[PDB]
């Protein structure tokens, strides 16, 4: 189970996730795999800025599904 | 790998294509496709018509390379209301929007009878969930700068190529409430 | 000598085409090109799109022999509207067009929310400086024959092509003034 | 084993291509050609137009190796709308389609008066039954953006080349509804 | 006899191809070509532009054989609204097609101010007596679905093409009604 | 004056006129070339179809102008 | 009779069969050949998919016409 | 100077004349010397037809070029 | 600075003028090389009669800029 | 490592650099090698205006990359 991190300009990044996961642990493993921190991050979904304390499942992404990190 | 689901997506086309128009999944795609691409699709759409516009769509979709770009097709169809395909097209298992293609030729055959007795301004909230948001808000425009007859027929075309598991259902309920003479021409 | 500036527009271009529209700058453009082929952009635009119209407005723009032709393309976008390039262009710098290239991603990344939460109508009349007339004008009418999301999707396609310097900021102006909503999702 | 029918469909050329545009079928075709080449059929339509378009597809439909192609193409045409003329191919003779060309050469002598009298709506729902929808819908595209003469010019140019038997009657009833136009002039 | 004349008629092509829009009188060109010919054209009217549809129905039009071709052409252009031409050839004497190109230049270099100044909708009834039928009701559809600029910008264009003989004059004083704006302006 | 009048077969004949011939004169002088009866004849020009009482120059046909005959 | 089926692998597998079968009985043939359960089986035949219950010669299915094959995966 | 007069016939004529002379003149002078009255003479200069009051440079009709006459029957 | 004057007839003339010009100094120029007197002349930049007492900074006349005369 | 730089000429220049150079030090080598100053030069990579701030590892310039030079024309 996985889903990406584009960064606005060309970078993409794949992240493994499970759907119970909260938007805090998938920044706090952005933070792990490319070191910044979860305080400038903002993740975007179909356009819907995804808050913190919510879940994966929660906001309806599967697998292969691309939130895009953006900053 | 990914070229087995995209040759398995081409082996629907048939119903993906008369089912779908594209501009929707282009407000979600848009960082999928080449900008050139993406209106192209739009000219297709406003010249040739919505089926030949998805099929070229299609031909264009096909041609990603990028990864996650099916649940990317995907989360668009979910999100943009043309759920029901997207549950079809995930299972790849369509027997539903089928049985719809029945209630379809149905519907086409009085199509006239329909225009002339259905008033969109009434039922269509209550089948909104059964249309794309755009298909709803074209008509409501339609029969105020056009006319009744504009909104009915149009809401047909809309109708025709939703991908609603029970909308032949709901639409009888919808009219079948407001008024109406037409609820004894529908059916099951 | 002609070859110098031109060639400095051949390496230089692609920001021009997704930057540009034809049409406007055509409707200044008349006697430099013959009367045909001005309509070859413009069937051209119908069919393929704006874009792909530019980059052919592009391919017969280079191959102009006569005369003085350069400053006419410069006051044509001038004249038109057109700023940022006919700045750009004048200078030959085109900085703010790529910080735009940021917003620009951005937004188109963020496009659906765009789509369903905006009506294009109230906020046009604002950040109208930001577009082009012809531009302005249609929107208004796209919305008032299909709807505002069709409107409004219009409306952002409109906006990555737009040269101008500051447009996120007004945009960002127009809308932390009317409701809010993107003023938390937009952001500077 | 596969010459035969080669042979039989050489004969019966000239009647087909007349009455067909190939990209429909090719929608339906996919694995008997190149996925690239229906984009040849595909630039031929849009080109030269859908006949020489057809007689493309007919150099390719002849020189099919490949196992199942002619019922394969039978199936196409059956599944396309093209019925009645894979009647008159599935069982090689053509009498319908000839009765056809007496009232194809009528319209197109009565084409100016056809373009004027008519309005492509109400028409087109009753010969939408006896159309094509790629073509339909295109009709519809056409007079929503260049006008209803334009529609109708379209409309005719389908109509010729429609294989459908009693088109010319269900034309001529749907007319002598809202009789309005050439209902007297168009007789059957 | 026949090359003679088309001899006369190919020695200035010229006027035609921006004089002309061959779809109009396709409409009554019908039985002179073979449909493949026409269909060519409309591919090319709607690719290239109407220009080179033009020079391309006149290299067709040179190929015709058949008896009273001729005759044919000139009622076709007569019955199209195209009188003013047809007067011209008939007679052999463009004198006033060429003072025409005096005042075309005028608009032609000119054309900005149109496009901004000029609501097309008043002025088409008026001028529409000064124009060909498919403009007119096109226009209307493009300044409906695309706003007042746009059709403007194809009036423009219509007029460029007209060829009725004083339809300067026709303009100015239809101007010379509604409003103001060329009245200051246009003249002669 | 000169004419030229061509059923949808695609067959051809060419009729002798004057501007002020009447239609019931064509059509019976096409009865006189081709045999087909005043009754069953239907002639077309620039698509609309000619009633017998007006003349051809109502109708605006110079020479070389085409007629398509149209039967029963 | 006979007919084909286009796996999504490019494969084209031949099977004999009569008019009066059941899209039940071809999705066993199937199984008989390639191995695959009826289960994850779905047949499309030009661009309709086929309902178990309906018959080859309800679907207008002549000899040499071609379904394709589809899996769940 | 000199310059080509070309009818449909496919004949090709030269007239000498200079810039000084009006088209009328010059289609005076093809009367005089091929016999065809001004009248139904029309003559083109790269695809503009030639108005009688104009004169042979305003148009820049310089030498060894050609015109089209054209007449009506 | 120096700029161009466009006639009908398609012959093309510059003329060398400055931006603080009056359209008179223009018409002036042209009517001294190729001798069209300043009443007939209308000057026009895109689309827009240039007027007399105007100078061509205002109007945003730039170098190389072109006018068409008619008349 | 080494890059290519491509004057409106369209000679080619060849330049020793790192990744770790902003933009407006290759535009120092640039006016220290032909002679046109830092103002008036601008690179362009893969149809983008390098910006002056940043650096080649930013735009992911690898090895014997090419860059567009254009100039400011003129007066």
């Amino acid at each position: 189970m996985q889903i990406f991190v584009k960064t606005l300009t060309g970078k993409t990044i794949t992240l493994e996730v499970e759907p119970s996961d909260t938007i805090e642990n998938v920044k706090a493993k952005i933070q792990d795999k490319e070191g910044i921190p979860p305080d400038q991050q903002r993740l975007i979904f179909a356009g819907k800025q995804l808050e913190d304390g919510r879940t994966l499942s929660d906001y309806n992404i599967q697998k292969e599904s691309t939130l895009h990190l953006v900053l | 790998m990914t070229t087995e689901q995209r040759r398995s997506l081409q082996a629907f086309q048939d119903y993906i294509r008369k089912t779908l128009d594209p501009t929707y999944i282009l407000s979600y795609m848009a960082p999928w496709f080449r900008e050139e691409e993406v209106q192209y699709i739009q000219a297709e759409k406003n010249n040739k018509g919505p089926m030949e516009a998805a099929t070229l769509f299609l031909k264009f979709l096909l041609e990603l390379q990028e990864e996650g770009w099916f649940r990317g097709f995907l989360d668009a169809l979910d999100h943009a209301g043309y759920s029901g395909l997207y549950e079809a097209i995930e299972s790849w298992d369509f027997k539903k929007i089928e049985k719809l293609e029945e209630y379809r030729l149905l519907l086409k055959r009085l199509q006239p009878e329909f225009k002339t007795r259905i008033i969109p301004t009434d039922i269509i909230s209550d089948l909104s969930e059964c249309l794309i948001n755009q298909e709803c808000e074209e008509i409501l425009q339609i029969c105020s700068t056009k006319g009744m007859m504009a909104g009915a027929e149009k809401l047909v075309e809309c109708l025709l190529r939703s991908d609603k598991e029970n909308w032949p259902k709901t639409l009888k309920l919808a009219l079948e409430k407001e008024r109406n003479k037409f609820s004894e021409l529908w059916i099951v």
